[PDB]
């Protein structure tokens, strides 16, 4: 075990958006 | 019409017999790098100039 | 009428520019009186000081060992051909050790890592007649009219 | 940048609006009169006062230059 | 974009502010000069334990002068011992003459330059001046130059 | 993200010494280095760097590209041709997002705006005035880096919509100095920045035309 | 002393993009 | 450009640097920090650095440097190079850890 | 009479890194050279060093 004091999630952003996948009806 | 087509500038006394205008120039780069870095691209100028009568 | 928008890029090096700041080495030296030197070009020491170790130097001839390579500074003059170079008496800066752009008159982009070769009149050429230690750092460009090649220097 | 000579005015003949160019990556801008007031040395003669585009000279003139330059030399 | 000099000539010092490095973990076994080579006989503990050289050794530096650590005047046994490995400095020589210029030196015992015929190793930088009715030479070490035979 | 830097040098004499006119050499010095982390921004944007896995926006994989016969052919203008593909062009972009997304921005070779500049025959607006006409809502413009698209004279037109939400450009650290690190009688004076590239969320709203 | 210099100079332009 | 192309030692090949730890540019991946493709590295050209080792007794001061294959120091490795032995020899758990001094190419 | 020392070395994005995240690495790294100093002290006082003598 020779890793960082840093975790990935520490560095990590997330977007705040959401894609909506779309379905016209007619 | 030529001193009313074209500007007319003063910038010169009476005396003075020759004048001299410069024009510079200028050179560098750039590049992707880490945190632990120790070199660098430089970057430099130049330097030109013209006459009159 | 619709606006545009034009884009022009920069020249990446100039004759003598110093590459990077990855450990150079830069010593000062007097330029003997006969004939002068072109930055880019390898010097030659002719006569050494024995007090402290003041060096003489000139343009690089057959079957001589170079020195260094003759760098940008203020130090510097403009010949009849408008190329800049440094005037027969007066202080030189000569590089001895990292990364710089020097005159080349060769064809093809040499590769990472092999020896270089000078010419009689001190510039690079790939099938030069003068060995030498330096190598080549990869940087090939040229500016306008004028063929450049970066050298990597080790200390003699 | 720009001179006025009108003839009703008593101010003609002397500029209107300073161009200034401090450097410190701003733009050089422009400045009414009124916002300026320019500090003068000493008289010169109105020869060399127009070449040197209407400004002063400096107290060090060449006699005192070198009168206080040979001090360090004796 | 120049080198400056460094005016005091004497034995054991430095001679230029170019690029140096200054090894200061060391300790001496016996008795050194300034301005010999050295050898590495051990290494304890991250320190490395040097000598005057031997005849078969192979030179790692240069003991470097210093008016705080040997008030004597020279390295005794048993100190903390300054030496050189990278940079240009004076040395004590046994020679008569200056040899060519960028030529290879060789060591003699106890430290001192009697060769200029060397293989491969350091190299003579240009500085020749006489010290006691003997010689100093300039001489340019470099890190990785002598390599220990296997 | 990645990040950017140069530096540069400067020595006391040149410091000390003046001229007679102009900005000091180390103000222009220091906007070179400002002006090359522009000119690499731009060129990461409108260029990629294949061994950084970074993808330009003409060789993106996921985007409609559209193969176009040339509106000008050895000085022979064709204003009939680009108008027709400047229509399929939006239509398209109308037709593969279902409505979601209409097409609002062109960009065009600065060299084909005397294409758009013809009179239509027996009559005196333009088609550029007549596109206008039955297309208003849209924006028009020219940008010199798609004269060139390849490195070997090929041209082309963007037609996109501009949308946050669709893609954007990321800059976390503006440009900046670092001191100075003196050395014997000269220093060095180093600077840093930060990028991301060009990141598209929904490839389906940009359209290429090519060989144009 | 009869050669003056012009007070504007000229930079080549570079443009960003 | 200028970048240069570093990849994992292989077989006939020249060594040119090693990988220096970073607590920033590095990722984790089995208990261990490695470089991730299309990512800045730090590789290092002169200087004293900690190297892998997979030999069993310790080296001679000042003696010349052989890898093995897998860019790691072997006792009788095939790949020769110009580097040093710096003198220092240790062990982390169950990891050996060899000295090693470096100068540019 | 005798003399230590040790050194440590930390980059400008690690420290951006440690401020942002919480945990620095300059303290660790302190830490870790004062104790080390420590006990190098001790260790001295105990075993001592033959060729220091």
């Amino acid at each position: 075990a020779t890793m960082g004091i840093w975790t990935a999630q520490e560095l990590h952003r997330i977007k705040s958006q959401s894609y909506e996948e779309d379905y016209p009806v007619g | 019409s030529a001193l009313r087509v074209f500007p007319v500038t003063t910038e010169l006394s009476p005396t003075d017999k020759t004048f001299e205008y410069m024009t510079f120039d200028k050179v560098g780069t750039a590049q992707i790098i880490a945190d632990y870095t120790d070199d660098l691209p430089l970057v430099d100028a130049l330097g030109t100039s013209e006459f009159g009568k | 009428q619709i606006n545009a928008s034009y884009q022009r890029d920069m020249a990446i090096a100039l004759p003598g520019m110093v590459a990077d700041t990855s450990k150079y080495n830069i010593d000062g030296a007097c330029v003997v009186n006969e004939g002068d030197v072109l930055v880019g070009a390898a010097v030659q020491v002719v006569q050494a000081q024995a007090v402290d170790g003041h060096k003489l130097v000139k343009a690089l001839t057959t079957g001589t060992t170079p020195y260094g390579v003759a760098i940008r500074s203020h130090w510097q003059t403009v010949n009849a051909q408008n190329q800049m170079i440094y005037e027969d008496g007066g202080a030189i800066n000569v590089m001895t050790s990292g990364r710089v752009w020097m005159l080349s008159k060769s064809t093809e982009a040499p590769t990472f890592g092999s020896a270089v070769k000078l010419d009689v009149d001190g510039q690079e050429k790939s099938d030069g007649t003068i060995e030498t230690t330096w190598t080549y750092a990869g940087g090939w460009t040229k500016y306008k009219d004028i063929q450049l090649v970066e050298v990597q220097l080790h200390q003699l | 940048e720009k001179r006025v000579t009108n003839a009703r005015s008593p101010r003609y003949g002397e500029p209107e609006i300073y161009k200034v160019s401090p450097g410190d990556n701003i733009q050089p801008y422009l400045i009414h009169h009124t916002r300026i007031f320019i500090a003068d040395g000493e008289r010169v003669t109105p020869q060399m006062r127009k070449q040197n585009q209407g400004w002063g000279a400096s107290v060090l003139n060449k006699s005192l230059i070198d009168a206080i330059c040979d001090y360090d030399y004796c | 974009y120049e080198n400056l000099f460094l005016r005091p000539a004497c034995p054991g010092n430095i001679s230029d502010t170019s690029t140096y490095n200054i090894d200061g973990a060391c300790v001496a076994q016996g008795d050194i000069g300034f301005g010999s080579a050295v050898q590495v006989v051990g290494i304890v503990d991250g320190v490395k334990v040097v000598a005057a050289l031997p005849d078969g050794g192979t030179p790692y530096g240069i003991a470097f002068r210093s008016q705080y650590e040997h008030l004597s005047g020279k390295i005794l046994d048993g100190e903390v011992c300054n030496v050189v490995s990278h940079g240009r400095v004076w040395t004590l020589t046994s020679l008569g003459e200056a040899p060519s210029l960028f030529s290879k030196l060789q060591f003699g015992s106890g430290g001192v330059v009697t060769g200029g015929s060397g293989s491969a190793g350091w190299t003579f930088a240009g500085g020749f001046v006489k010290h006691e009715d003997g010689y100093i030479i300039e001489v340019q070490v470099k890190q990785n130059a002598f390599i220990a035979p296997p | 993200v990645f990040r950017l830097g140069n530096a540069y040098l400067i020595s006391i004499d040149e410091i000390k010494a003046g001229q007679a006119t102009g900005r000091p050499l180390s103000t222009r010095k220091a906007s070179a280095c400002q002006l090359a982390h522009d000119q690499l921004v731009n060129r990461l944007v409108f260029k990629g760097s294949a061994p950084h896995k970074i993808v330009s926006v003409f060789n993106h994989p996921n985007i409609t590209k559209i193969t176009s016969g040339k509106w000008i052919d050895a000085s022979t203008m064709k204003p009939e041709t680009a108008e027709a593909e400047l229509t399929q062009a939006i239509e398209t972009i109308e037709t593969i997002t279902r409505g979601q997304h209409r097409a609002t921005n062109i960009l065009i070779p600065p060299s084909m705006r005397k294409v758009l500049a013809i009179r239509m025959p027996e009559t005196t607006m333009s088609y550029l005035d007549y596109f206008k006409s039955q297309n208003s809502g849209i924006e028009i413009d020219s940008i010199a880096e798609l004269e060139d698209i390849d490195g070997a004279g090929t041209k082309g037109v963007l037609v996109y919509e501009k949308n946050p939400m669709n893609m954007s450009i990321e800059i976390p650290e503006a440009f900046n100095m670092l001191p100075a690190q003196p050395k014997d009688l000269h220093f060095k004076v180093p600077c840093t920045s930060k990028c991301t590239g060009l990141t598209i969320y929904r490839p389906m709203t940009i359209v290429l035309i090519t060989g144009v």
